[PDB]
Parts: C-alpha cells; sequence; structure tokens
RNA sequence: UGAAAUGCGCAGAUACCGGGAGGAACGCCGAUGGCGAAGGCAGCCACCUGGUCCACCCGUGACGCUGAGGCGCGAAAGCGUGGGGAGCAAACCGGAUUAGAUACCCGGGUAGUCCACGCCCUAAACGAUGCGCGCUAGGUCUCUGGGUCUCCUGGGGGCCGAAGCUAAC
C-alpha cells in the first residue's frame, strides 16, 4: 500500500447539490478499491488556462489516499466515466522538495 | 514488487547462524527469491528483453555459488539446492 | 436591404506572411470575416505576391474595402514566418485603421507529422 | 553584441533574490508561483534564466507539465506586440 | 518557383470562426546533459522489472578475470499473416529546367513509414580504439552520492596538459 493524490475535476454549472452527490460518489468509489481518504481539498473553481470541455474553468478537488498500488489505475477509470469529470490525475505522494532563496 | 521485509524471512531461513547474512547459503537463496521474482514477471511481459538480461546474470551469478559451494562441502549442497527444491 | 452597408467599428486583422505570398483579412470582434484583399487581389502575380508591398498594400485594401463597413480600429493578429510581418501592419497603422493591439499565434507544432523533404535541417 | 559579444554574465552571484524565496518544486497545485517560471508564452524559461541547478529544473519542469495537464498553467499563450 | 507550369478554386477554394473524426509524432525543459551491453532510449501518469553509484563497515571467504563452440539481443530497409493509414514518400503519373533528362526543382502517388505476432541480422552496428585489473603530474568545466559542504573523498561525461607514447595527426 502507497500513498498518492487524486486531482479531479468537474463543471462549474453545477449546483451544491449536484457537486455533494459526485463527490460522494467519487469517495465511495475510491473506497471500493482499498482507498482510505486521508484528506481532502476542496479548492473547487479556478481560471484554466485553457478550456477543458470547451469550459474555461473548472473545480479542483485533491484527495490523499493510501491504496494498493495494484488499483490506481483502475480508480482512475471510474473517476473518468463520470460526465461532469472533466480531468483526472493521480501521483505518488512525493516528498517536499524545499527548494529556493 | 515485494522484497522488503520477505527479505529478513529469506535471510533468516538460511542464515548458517544468528546474524549470518551474506553465507553463499542465504545469498543463493536471496538471489533465487529474485529469481522467481522476474521470471514471474517475464511471463507477463514478454518483451521486456532487457529485465531478460539481468535474469541471466542471476540466474549465472546463483549457479556459480552452487558450484562453490558444490566443491567445499558437498554435503550442505545436497541440502540447499533440495532446500529450494532446485535445479536438475 | 440590398447589399447593406453594415457598420462594424472594430474588428480582426489576421496576417498570413510566407515565402510566397501575404494575405491579410478582415473580420468582426468575432472572428466571422468581412473582407480579405492580398497580394493576389492586386495584379502581382508570381513572387511577386510575396514582395513586402504584398504585405502593405494589400494590407491597404484590407483597410480601405474594411473601413466601408465602419471599422476604425482594429486588433492585428500575425501568423507564419517570413517577410510582410510589421508592414502589413504599419500599412493599417496608416490606412486611417487605429490599431488597438499587434499580436502574434503563429502555430508551431509541439513536434507531430513528418515536415516536407524541403524542410528538415537547420543548424 | 556587436563588440559587447553581450555573453558576459559574471557568474551571477548573490543572483538578486533567486527569483521568490522557499518554494517547493514538485508542487502540482501551487500555479501562483509557476506562473512565474514561463516567458511571455507557457514557454518554460531556459537555465540562463530562471536561476536554477541540475536536479532542479528536471523537476520544476517534470511539475510545470504535470500542471498542463490540470489546466493550471499554459502550454503555450500568445504575443503582445511585435 | 530562380522564374514558371501541372495542381486546387464560383458544385465558391485560400484566408478567419466554431464543431466533429482520425493517425502519427511529442514542442519549450533539453544541454556543451542523462541512462543502457550494444542496437538504442525523451509529453505526463501508475504499475510490473533490469542495471548502477554512494555511505556503513555489518555477513560469506578467493567464491575470481577472460571466454573457442553454443544460446540470446541486435538501427534502417526488406519479408509473412492481420489491422491502421493523418503526414510523409521508393516505384510510378504529370509539370519545368536541359544540347538530352527515365535527375537535381515542382504537383500528385503506391509499397513503405504504424501496431500485433512471426522472419530477416546487416551497418561509417565508429570512440573506425575487446574485457578486467594494478601503476604513472596537474589544471579546467560539468552530471550524480558522501562529506567537518563553493574545500576534500567516490562514480560518470568533456576540455587542456606531466612523464611516456606515436610514422605523424
Ligand atoms: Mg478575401
Ligand atoms: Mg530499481
Ligand atoms: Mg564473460
Ligand atoms: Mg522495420
Ligand atoms: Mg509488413
Ligand atoms: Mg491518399
Ligand atoms: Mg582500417
Ligand atoms: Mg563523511
Ligand atoms: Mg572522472
Ligand atoms: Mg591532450
Ligand atoms: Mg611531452
Amino acid at each position: 500500500m502507497r500513498r498518492y493524490e487524486v486531482n479531479i475535476v468537474l463543471n462549474p454549472n453545477l449546483d451544491q447539490s449536484q457537486l455533494a452527490l459526485e463527490k460522494e460518489i467519487i469517495q465511495r468509489a475510491l473506497e471500493n478499491y482499498g482507498a482510505r481518504v486521508e484528506k481532502v481539498e476542496e479548492l473547487g473553481l479556478r481560471r484554466l488556462a485553457y478550456p477543458i470541455a470547451k469550459d474555461p474553468q473548472g473545480y479542483f478537488l485533491w484527495y490523499q489516499v493510501e491504496m494498493p498500488e495494484d488499483r490506481v489505475n483502475d480508480l482512475a477509470r471510474e473517476l473518468r466515466i463520470r460526465d461532469n469529470v472533466r480531468r483526472v490525475m493521480v501521483v505518488k505522494s512525493q516528498e517536499p522538495f524545499l527548494a529556493n532563496a | 514488487p515485494i522484497t522488503k521485509e520477505e527479505k529478513q524471512k529469506v535471510i533468516q531461513e538460511f542464515a548458517r547462524f544468528p546474524g549470518d547474512t551474506g553465507s553463499t547459503e542465504v545469498q543463493v537463496a536471496l538471489l533465487t527469491l529474485r529469481i522467481n521474482r522476474l521470471s514471474e514477471h517475464l511471463k507477463v511481459h514478454k518483451k521486456d528483453h532487457h529485465s531478460h538480461r539481468g535474469l541471466l546474470m542471476m540466474v549465472g551469478q546463483r549457479r556459480r555459488l552452487l558450484r562453490y559451494l558444490q566443491r567445499e562441502d558437498p554435503e550442505r549442497y545436497r541440502a540447499l539446492i533440495e532446500k529450494l527444491g532446485i535445479r536438475g | 436591404k440590398k447589399k447593406v452597408k453594415r457598420q462594424v467599428a472594430s474588428g480582426r486583422a489576421y496576417i498570413h506572411a510566407s515565402y510566397n505570398n501575404t494575405i491579410v483579412t478582415i473580420t468582426d470582434p468575432d472572428g466571422n470575416p468581412i473582407t480579405w484583399s492580398s497580394g493576389g487581389v492586386i495584379g502581382y502575380k508570381g513572387s511577386r505576391k510575396g514582395t513586402p508591398y504584398a504585405a502593405q498594400l494589400a494590407a491597404l485594401d484590407a483597410a480601405k474595402k474594411a473601413m466601408a463597413y465602419g471599422m476604425q480600429s482594429v486588433d492585428v493578429i500575425v501568423r507564419g514566418t517570413g517577410a510582410g510581418r510589421e508592414q502589413a501592419i504599419r500599412a493599417l497603422q496608416a490606412s486611417g485603421l487605429q490599431v488597438k493591439s499587434i499580436v502574434d499565434d503563429t502555430p508551431v507544432p509541439h513536434n507531430g507529422c513528418r515536415p516536407k523533404k524541403k524542410f528538415r535541417k537547420a543548424s | 553584441k556587436p563588440k559587447k559579444e553581450a555573453q558576459r554574465r559574471p557568474s551571477r552571484k548573490a543572483k538578486v533574490k533567486a527569483t521568490l524565496g522557499e518554494f517547493d518544486l514538485r508542487d502540482y497545485r501551487n500555479v501562483e508561483v509557476l506562473k512565474r517560471f514561463l516567458s511571455e508564452t507557457g514557454k518554460i524559461l531556459p537555465r540562463r534564466r530562471t536561476g536554477l541547478s541540475g536536479k532542479e529544473q528536471r523537476i520544476l519542469a517534470k511539475t510545470i507539465k504535470r500542471a498542463r495537464i490540470l489546466g493550471l498553467l499554459p502550454f503555450t499563450e500568445k504575443l503582445v506586440r511585435k
């Protein structure tokens, strides 16, 4: 079991009710595949530099999970089967690379 | 992927004595453990010729130890080869 | 209506320059075009269409014919690598068309499609 | 250039402020900062600029790319003037 | 295009805006860089896997180097079966230049380039310099780990050079 980070973008037209309903499903999805949501961060809505699915703005949800490697590339699939879900990108939770000054 | 803890386990099953971590006995093991691990991988992705290379070193690598051990104590030779159900 | 003298006041001015000919264009603030001229539109037939005049001169006709629909100020949009850049522009800066902005958008493939033999090396 | 060469860059030394201060290099979200490590266009700047070393840029880059896919940072933006 | 012509455009092309399908490669980073036994290898992400360098001195105890034959790997091209085929392009179709052009230039175009499995195995497959090991001034730049860290110690890449070498380079 390794940690990861799932980034997820959605539609801007959604209402607190729709989003809340999708997340609930994202979350449930994660768990169906040994995922244990450690954190989350609804930084939703930002100014995309390029229209994704023709829309110039998106919801940025970010989940950290300690999944069983063998599944990662599968969730990533089920997360991307939802219309409202525009893009998904899981990554390895890589140490800080403090750097500057 | 494994190989992080099990190791101790293999080491501890072959260490000719409390703390032995490098005797021929052990090496072979460790290396076999790796071989089996790689062999398996190689059946899935059959085109990873490179890894197929590392296979051959170890494959030869292990063999060599056995050839040394085989001449310097046939008594422990039988046992080890046999204790892994090997060669032929 | 008939042929209708439509007022636009503002729009685009796409300019395509290359080792062959220079095509200027006029459009409405929403891409839609109004009138385009070129080097071909005015006499010039051969390599004379890549002649820098091919810029201005066309880049005057684009204007003249483009001032007929109002347009007093335009947002230029350069493209391609060759000659005629800026000229087509300055051409609009004396044409009577106030120039809002000058932008470059030349499309360079992030490496896709094998170019024709004619293109391959550089240094 | 012409009689300047314009290549006279005395190993910088004490580089102004080193371009910002204390900001990770594997931040696939921290745009605010990344937006500075790109020319007028999402053109990642060279070493010549920025102010980074070996392993560093290998990362900064490996990051800016991860960013573009999230629609956070740009790949190619238009040029104003000229 | 050196000029041109074939070619494409009023069944309205080019040029601009929007949307859709598809294949292939993958900008800037990127380098005077990296990794690999060689061939060779660069969008990103995850996973499975090889090798390798360093620090610690902890374990085995000479267990080592080379390697005829054998076996496996081996750019591009080509071959077989099947798929795909955007761009490009042998052959081939025309255009033009020429004293003549089955050529350089130009407009199309098939195999091919693409993927799967199987076959071929060659190469300026070049560092044109087998592998390993020990020994013999330095300086300079650079990648990567340790360090009492802009200094010293290890691994790798370049530059200039002691002795020495070389027919010279
Ligand atoms: Mg026109
Ligand atoms: Mg590894
Ligand atoms: Mg050998
Ligand atoms: Mg081939
Ligand atoms: Mg074939
Ligand atoms: Mg065709
Ligand atoms: Mg010779
Ligand atoms: Mg130390
Ligand atoms: Mg060295
Ligand atoms: Mg020398
Ligand atoms: Mg000498």
